[PDB]
């Protein structure tokens, strides 16, 4: 069915952190898989396009992993910025339409 | 017991060079193959699944009038104007009725009224259309053995479901025992649904030919409409009636259910309530037997005795079943089957549940041969306690022919062109014969399209007296056999 | 380059349309897609069209629910949705994308319209 | 009417039994046999007229037959 | 100067016909040396012949997962698309309408 | 999933109707049979029905004093004794097996239904 | 033509019991043989078909034994629950309808 995502991801500052999605034959592995920063109060952010391409906006320290059924999102250092709600997108070719993941609140440990 | 007595039951014998055979699968039908060494299987499509379907079309059958207006002008000063004819929900209608001073009207004529009313759906038939690439077939391959088929209808051991989809050329089934059987099914060639609709009225659906589906004289919806209200040939589910020319009223003509089905004459019915599922057309498939053995051909023989359960029954397709039961030891092993003549000289027959044997003991098996014609008697077991059951075959080796050409005759117009395929191997003379099947199929496919049983009678009936008399020998014969054709076409059609 | 419509505060069982100005460029160039996000839940895809030929997918959840279309006159895309309820109150993006159907990278969107199904 | 164009000439059917064959197959015949019984002045008018139109038994008898068929179908 | 992929293909995205005969697939690439050839054949039943010509010459997979979709021109009658090679090797069939 | 008539109270020399629900599923894929129990006593079959064909067959022991018919309309299948009696009295069963010749496993066995003949 | 069965069995916690059924060659034999459980005021249950076949869901203690024209039925692992009336039910060709034997109430002594 949705993109199954981790609800609760945590990390430190300066440490390398990555959000797993992994969907079925008809949504990952089939299809490309894009990546969304959603902070509070705010619209989304492509992270990564294609299948884990960095668009201009996001700096070098981020990148994606996709794998057969599954992506990931890397993190080049870690700040207070990954603390936000993290989406996969990915077309559907079952359920006929762009299917996020269940969304990945990342915290960032330093409070 | 299931391809035995359905009556539409093929025997495909031998495979080619290769170990392939070529079957034709209908749904209504079944087809058990027959090679040396090989098993016989039993193969029947006993399904049909379209999936995610688009709606193409919408039509309305039922429909009702309401918000019904009326406007007048008076003679000479052109047209009425009604501000629901500006909306395409109203149904509208322009005539005459004749004014004067008694109609409130100034001077004398003709004036023009125009009358309109809000149209509205109650019931509609949904026309839906799929791709060939969503099709779905499921093929059941049973090995033909002696074997009890299940515990129950729902789920059965002895049969191996298989599906074959356009996505797959290679489907592959794991036959325990037997080793695995390879289905080349060609899903893009059965059914055209290009040019085919999935037509659902009121719980129930047809399968209906796409342009005769697009050429309906009702009130539609572009099936992208998700609005529901505007309809664009509202006016032959309604009528106008100025009968005196005095006074212009518009009715709704009542439910077109009945007549749709009247329509529906020569469509097949299928399922669309739950799946969209069908159960009409054929499945071309190339079988191959590469890695089909035998089973239980390590057991050595069972020497014991065997008895008779169920008497030598019959079937109709010229083959006795005998269901036997085995008492001996060794419960494990090949039941001892032939069918001889009275001093046992010679083997008569030949066994279609070929390499039978007893795994349990306690379980019967049931065994199929195909006796020949006249007296043959079927020896079972060893001579410790040997059966030996006479049986008579009501029937000649000519009627045998007979039936069999009629049998493939009818196929052939079926199947049309795809008649070439069934039991074939990969021959010079099959190759030929269909593609000249091909170029006359669609010659006459073009001069007979849309034409009734009825029409095709009269057509050969003329053409046949025409080539009678015709002046040229060779023209005579062959506008004899075109009529012969048709007519033989025009007997076993609309079916 | 995509401006989206005011925040809008709505009644049980109405009709809500909001509205996405988009450029010229993105007009005639790119798709467009809405996507509503619930208080507290994530982002959810009801539907896109492509302007320039005007033809509208929505997701199998919003069949009969959400109408999407086009201005090309004002350049301008609307959401329609009816039946509004308690479980409709959501945040709303219009996000621009290519117009082919194996690519839904959302390089642009508009600032989100507060449907608040809800009484102040 | 919708039931004026039936689906019958549409080279789909299979060997599977089709909505109303077994009914539908001699409508048409009974139809055209009760119209001939109901109005046999037309049959006669049918029968002279092919046979004006002849120089042949088999055109006197294709041009009668016709006619007598296409009169009720024509409505 | 690439090698034969060796590998398994999936389609991605089922055969689409154009309106100029040809038809184009969109296959996914899971195995191993991603730089490789796709072994991209248009035969008949019994892969004893070639009958279609590929209008994409030398499809090649840069990245593993990055799908590529291949156009080919296959005959007018029966035709299937092989793509693989013998382990997971990938059998299409089509059927082109025109003469 | 086989649901049958509820308890009933019937009279010598009379007839009574016992009906039992199927799913659907179990009507046109299965076949259906009647066994009544006696109080404090054995099993005894009555007759059987296949809801699809309906050709029923009866024991010798009530053949002419029973029949089975099955509604396709509603799925359900009904048992009729005429001239009851004190015998009569027992509890009717129905359960469903695979239709073929050589099954007879009653895997889905109805609650029963209790019938009681009495002069009074 | 009629299925011979005990008329009770009687057993420990344990040890299991075999109830006989025996019939003619076209009683039993000659077709399958279904064994079934009657609880007091409950409807009978099968426990064997086909001879030796327990349906899904029913303990491996029981086991279906069958004989040339005659059958056996054995609970291993006695225990107080399996205290029931127990039939035998097998078409007979001759009479030409279903059969069941006279039922054996088993034993156990739990008090
Ligand atoms: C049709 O008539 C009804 C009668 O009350 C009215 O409510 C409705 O608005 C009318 N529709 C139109 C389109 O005028």
């Amino acid at each position: 069915s949705v993109l199954t995502q981790p609800p609760s991801a945590s990390g430190t500052p300066g440490q390398r952190v990555t959000i797993s999605c992994s969907g079925s034959s008809s949504n990952v592995g089939s299809n490309y898989v894009y990546w969304y920063q959603q902070l509070p109060g705010t619209a989304p952010k492509l992270l990564i396009y294609r299948n884990n391409r960095r668009p201009s906006g996001v700096p070098d320290r981020f990148s994606g992993s996709k794998s057969g059924t599954s992506a990931s999102l890397a993190i080049s250092g870690l700040r207070s910025e990954d603390e936000a709600d993290y989406y996969c997108a990915t077309w559907d070719d079952s359920l006929s339409g762009l299917v996020f993941g269940g969304g990945t609140k990342l915290t960032v440990l330093g409070q | 017991m299931r391809c035995i007595g359905i009556s539409n039951r093929d025997f495909v014998e031998g495979v080619s060079g290769g170990s392939w055979v070529d079957i034709v699968l209908e749904h209504g039908s079944c087809v058990t193959t027959m090679a040396k060494n090989k098993p016989t299987l039993d193969f029947e499509l006993i399904k049909t699944e379209a999936k995610h379907p688009a709606t193409l079309r919408k039509y309305c059958i039922e429909a009702k009038l309401t918000n019904t207006t009326t406007a007048s002008r008076c003679p000479t000063q052109g047209e009425p104007s009604l501000n629901e004819e500006q909306d395409k929900r109203f149904v509208c209608k322009h005539s005459m009725v004749d004014r004067g001073w008694g109609n409130g009207c100034g001077l004398f004529g003709k004036g023009g009224i125009v009358t309109c009313a809000m149209f509205t759906c109650k019931k509609n038939m949904e026309g839906k259309i799929v791709q060939p690439e969503n099709l779905e077939y499921t093929i059941v391959i049973t090995p033909h053995s002696g074997e009890e088929n299940a515990v129950g209808q729902d789920t059965g051991k002895h049969g191996k479901e298989i599906k074959v989809t356009p996505q797959s050329s290679i489907t592959e089934a794991e036959l325990t025992g037997y080793g695995t059987v390879t289905m080349e099914c060609s899903p893009r060639t059965g059914l055209d649904f290009n040019e085919m609709v999935l037509l659902q009225m009121e719980n129930k659906a047809w399968l209906v030919h796409r342009q005769w589906f697009l050429d309906l004289p009702l009130p539609w919806l572009p099936g992208a409409d998700t609005q529901g209200s505007n309809w664009i040939q509202k006016e032959t589910l309604v009528t106008f009636k100025n009968p005196h020319a005095k006074k212009q009223d518009v009715v709704v003509l009542g439910s077109q259910e009945g007549a749709m089905h009247t329509a529906l004459t020569g469509a097949t019915e299928i399922q669309m309530s739950s799946g969209n599922l069908l159960f009409t057309g054929h499945l071309k498939c190339r079988l191959r037997m590469d890695k089909l053995q035998l089973k239980g051909m390590s057991y050595s023989m069972c020497t014991g005795k065997f008895k008779v359960v169920k008497e030598i029954a019959e079937t109709q397709h010229g083959t006795i079943v005998i269901r036997v039961q085995y008492e001996g030891d060794g419960s494990p092993c090949k039941i001892p089957f032939e069918i001889m003549d009275l001093e046992k000289r010679h083997v008569l027959g030949r066994l279609i549940t070929v390499n039978p044997i007893v795994t349990e003991k306690d379980s019967p098996v049931n065994i199929e041969a195909e006796p020949p014609f006249g007296d043959s008697y079927i020896i079972i077991g060893v001579e410790p306690g040997q059966l030996k059951l006479s049986w008579f075959k009501k029937g000649s080796s000519i009627g045998q022919m007979f039936e069999t050409t009629m049998r493939g005759a009818k196929r052939m117009a079926i199947l049309g062109d795809t008649a070439w395929d069934f039991g074939s191997l990969g021959g010079v003379f099959t190759s030929i014969g269909k593609a000249l099947h091909q170029v006359f199929g669609a010659i006459y496919g073009a001069a007979f399209s849309g034409v009734s049983w009825t029409m095709k009678i009269l057509i050969g009936v003329v053409i046949t007296w025409i080539g009678m008399n015709s002046r040229s020998t060779s023209l005579s014969v062959s506008l004899v056999l075109v009529g012969v054709v048709t007519l033989y076409l025009g007997v076993m059609v609309q079916a | 380059q995509l401006v989206e419509s005011g925040a809008e505060v709505k009644k049980p069982g109405s009709s809500v349309k909001v509205s996405c100005k988009a450029s010229g460029g993105t007009f005639n160039n790119y798709a467009i897609s809405w996507v509503r996000q619930a208080p507290g839940q994530g982002l959810e895809w009801m539907g896109g069209i492509i302007p320039i030929f005007g033809g509208a997918n929505y997701a199998q959840k919003f069949q009969g629910r959400v109408t999407i279309t086009a201005d090309r006159s004002t350049s301008t895309v609307y959401m329609e949705l009816s039946g509004l309820r308690s479980e409709d109150t959501a945040v709303y993006y219009c996000a621009r994308r290519p117009q082919s159907i194996f690519d839904w990278n959302f390089d642009l969107w508009g600032r989100g319209t507060l449907v608040t199904v809800s009484s102040a | 009417s919708v039931a004026l164009v039936p689906h019958v000439g549409m080279g789909l059917e299979t060997r599977t039994e089709t909505w109303m064959s077994s009914e539908g197959a001699w409508k048409h015949a009974q139809r055209i046999e009760t119209w001939v019984l109901r109005h046999p002045g037309f049959t006669i008018m049918a029968a002279i007229l092919a046979y004006t139109i002849g120089t042949t038994y088999f055109q006197r008898v294709l041009i009668f037959i016709l006619l007598t068929a296409v009169a009720p179908s024509m409505t």
